[PDB]
């Protein structure tokens, strides 16, 4: 399962599909209505598409009616009368989506054509969010996509993180269990196959092609910091260098210049790294400090 | 009136304030059922004899309403227990909470 | 005086027709440029 | 039972059915129809109907009747007379549809046209929701749809989830038990079946296709968090690597940098992520982080 | 019964049948009549139809008097002179109907023509609904719809849910105890069936057909989960598959990712997601996200 | 005078005003039952002796 999981193929792919919908039987957790004037507007345009013309002189304050934005993904080679699961997040001064439903609506593309009719029943978990719901199967496929699948005898692997070391190796194993030239690799993200000629023939090749599996190489030593969740993760391939550690209120356990041996392995760096007695946010500084200095000998990433 | 636990207590101090998010409140904070949200263009608030809320607005001749002020009425209001801060709550006696819109 | 045949000040055509759009590639996306400038 | 739960039949589909209604016989939690016009207009409407012309100029104030909209689902090949259930929501500040009677509604399709028509008593739970409710056999079909079921000699079976190695085991599945020949997969969800021409016998060669079963090959490694509902789901083929994670308040049980090791089966790797000691809120954040690193050798997806 | 319990035969259906009526003798507790000025206005055309010619300018204030709208359901091959069931509801500020009864009431078709007379005493239940009511018997039939029954020499069941197995199986069934070719499925939802020419001998045709068993094949895998109502039900056919669930306080019992265990029957199932000890609220979260990463093995539907 | 609640009451007080509708009603908002509609043509109002 390592190809698949490593790499995707050319032309599979999601699209994203946006569109706009009205969500009601809420229980008196809508839209106020007199603040968000779409809300009113677009009920009222449902109900003049269904036969009752409201007067444009008139006051309508619902509580019950939500106007919300629905996001889908367009599922690769999807097919008329298929069905994806919609997400429904609400758009002005709405409490809750609770037990609401999404009426029609037309999920269109970028280039603003429906792809897509989304009406069902949504899904609040019920610290839970109450303005954002989900529809599993609350969508399905009008248009289709043309693709060139089939079309020529070149498919490209694209590998989800670039990589030489990579690249080389998914295109010898390609090339041990499937012939001699089956697979050129192209740059650091691109492995080229030569497929049979024809629709069903490609397919059978990317089902064994995408079930083989490949030894992963080393791949790059880096500490991704998350400043926000205050988060620190390090990878196998993260060494150490002996430097000396000083930060407030740590101290040997007696000076406040801690030394830190070098490492080689990463049980070694987190046994090292542990014995100053850290907190994660003092971590993080002490990381970014020694980056700075070069005793740490990783690539250092601030999501 | 809605106390922070999320049970229902009942007033009669008619002095309300909008706050922050619109929301007529009593004096203490509390929210006042069934919610009443009073816009940031309003130049007049009227409370008419049934109830309803009317706001008046700029460019707008015709006062633009915000809601229903619905009066809880017990059978026998001798038994409610006073909470305390101005704040009465339905005891084995004035059971039946019975809402109505005012005047009936 | 006044039927003497006169150039306009905006000589041209006051109009332009909306160009059609060039037809999508096949790659499996919904999103399709035209040639970028 | 494997065909069926995994794959749908080209045009068998479910459609879509809107329409407006109003509810009567509310214990008076209707509508104050002071602020939601459209429900004395159409009650207007159905009295002018029926025989009674109420005068323009007067006040209605009801309070046992609501403005919905009813949405139901139009089965495949459905024939007229039959009985679909609908789901009835509330439009306009109504406090509940305990014990409503649904009126006369026209269910229509996206074209306008009225395929149903739907008249009940509503269920309403009784947290539970009171504007929204839902009638079994509530509408009957009104109008049939033309297909091409029957006609031509191909029918496409289109997989729910899009896999090149499934619809190879399909196409091979089918044309272990029923023939050489008998299916060609298009694309990753696609697979074209040879049928006899006829209308019974495609029948009878899909009901012989559905109870087939597949043995289903892995699935992608994929972790999927739901963060409005904070959960988190990991499926079998979700795998880690030898890497050191730190969070707020979370620490070796001795510093705050603790080692998570390598995983190669689903057990391994809950097992590691339970070391940790980590709430799913935290799990998610720490799952994110290893992701941007690298340990996480699974497919991120934020539901 | 299980022909009869599946299929419904074609022509033989139900109809909608809806009218305005005054129910009279209430405590009390019937409209108010100045914010309900139709009651008012149809209780003075009942007297003037009568007899009696109430002043245009006069007021009346009613108490024992509410306006109700009464709904019916037209029955197959109903001949006028029989009796059916109505349900009545109130229409406008009625506090109950408790013991109130209907007056005349015409109930019309879609047609807007009068197939039925109602008129009875109504029973309300007596946290039961006051403003609605039925009356057994309250109406009578008073016109006929033409019929194709008896009509050429083909009949179609129609299947309650569309199945090509259950199609195929009830022809199989109907042509083992029917003779050769006397029933030939069209679609997944219909079966034709060869009657012969005449009116008492397809009556005959179709008793015996009704009574027959058929095998219930098994049929997809879904769960159903009700948000509004809080419940969720699995039928037999639905599987698992081994994966991590994390939740909000929720944990082994000692991590908070818990492993559920592959499951094959529904028991199994049952077992797996009882051990993680989760509320119904959190299991429809739950069981959203396996159906999101792939662990869940059956059709998710919200109603 | 009639109430909104329909019932009807009863005042000594005869400071009346058009509505927006025509209608003679109470300083109030309360309208004068028997009832009076003023057209908008009007150049003057009369109330007479005998209450015409």
């Amino acid at each position: 399962e390592r190809i698949r999981d490593l790499t995707s193929v050319q032309g599979v792919r999601e699209n994203s599909l946006i569109g706009y919908g009205l969500v009601v039987g809420l229980d008196g957790t809508g839209d106020q209505t007199t603040q968000t004037p779409f809300t009113t507007q677009t009920l009222n345009n449902m109900l003049s598409q269904l036969g009752i013309t409201v007067p444009t002189g008139t006051n309508m304050q619902l509580k019950n009616v939500a106007a919300v934005m629905v996001t889908a993904s367009y599922p690769p080679f999807a097919r008329q009368g298929q069905t994806i699961d919609v997400v429904v997040s609400s758009m002005g001064n709405a409490k809750s989506l609770r037990g609401g439903t999404l009426l029609m609506t037309p999920l269109k593309g970028v280039d603003s054509q429906v792809y897509a009719l989304a009406q069902g029943n949504i899904l609040v978990g019920g610290v839970n969010q109450l303005n954002g719901g989900r529809i599993t199967n609350g969508a399905i496929i009008e248009r289709e996509l043309p693709t060139q699948f089939g079309a020529g005898n070149t498919i490209n692997l694209q590998l989800n993180d670039e990589d030489f070391t990579m690249a080389q190796q998914i295109t010898d194993a390609i090339n041990r269990a499937r012939g001699y030239g089956s697979a050129t690799a192209l740059d650091a993200r691109t492995v080229q196959v030569r497929v049979p000629s024809g629709n069903s023939s490609q397919v059978r090749f990317l089902a064994d092609i995408q079930n083989m599996e490949v030894n992963v190489t080393p791949q790059d030593a880096k500490v991704v910091i998350n400043s926000r969740t205050g988060s620190v993760v390090m990878n196998r391939e993260v060494t150490l260098d002996s430097c000396a550690v000083a930060q407030g209120n740590l101290s040997v356990t007696g000076g406040s210049l801690q030394s830190v041996r070098s490492s080689a392995n990463l049980n070694s760096v987190v046994r090292a790294l542990n014995a100053l007695g850290a907190t994660p946010m003092d971590l993080m500084s002490i990381l970014q400090s020694m980056q700075s200095a070069g005793c740490l000998r990783a690539k250092l990433e601030i999501i | 009136v809605m106390l922070p636990d999320g049970t229902s207590a009942y007033t009669r101090d008619g002095s309300f304030q909008v706050d922050q998010n619109g929301q007529l409140v009593t004096a203490g904070g509390f929210q006042v059922q069934p919610a009443i949200t009073i816009p940031a263009n309003a130049l007049s608030i009227t409370i008419g004899r049934d109830g309803v809320v009317s706001v008046t607005q700029q460019g707008q001749a015709a006062p633009v309403q915000v809601g229903q002020l619905n009066l809880t009425t017990f059978m026998n209001d001798t038994g409610l227990e006073s909470i305390g801060e101005n704040l009465y709550i339905e005891t084995q006696s004035s059971g039946a909470p019975n809402e109505s819109t005012p005047g009936l | 005086c006044a039927w003497i045949p006169a150039k306009p000040l905006v000589q041209g055509a006051t109009t332009a027709q909306p160009i059609p759009g060039p037809v999508p590639v096949a790659n499996g996306s919904i999103f399709q440029s035209a040639q970028p400038i």
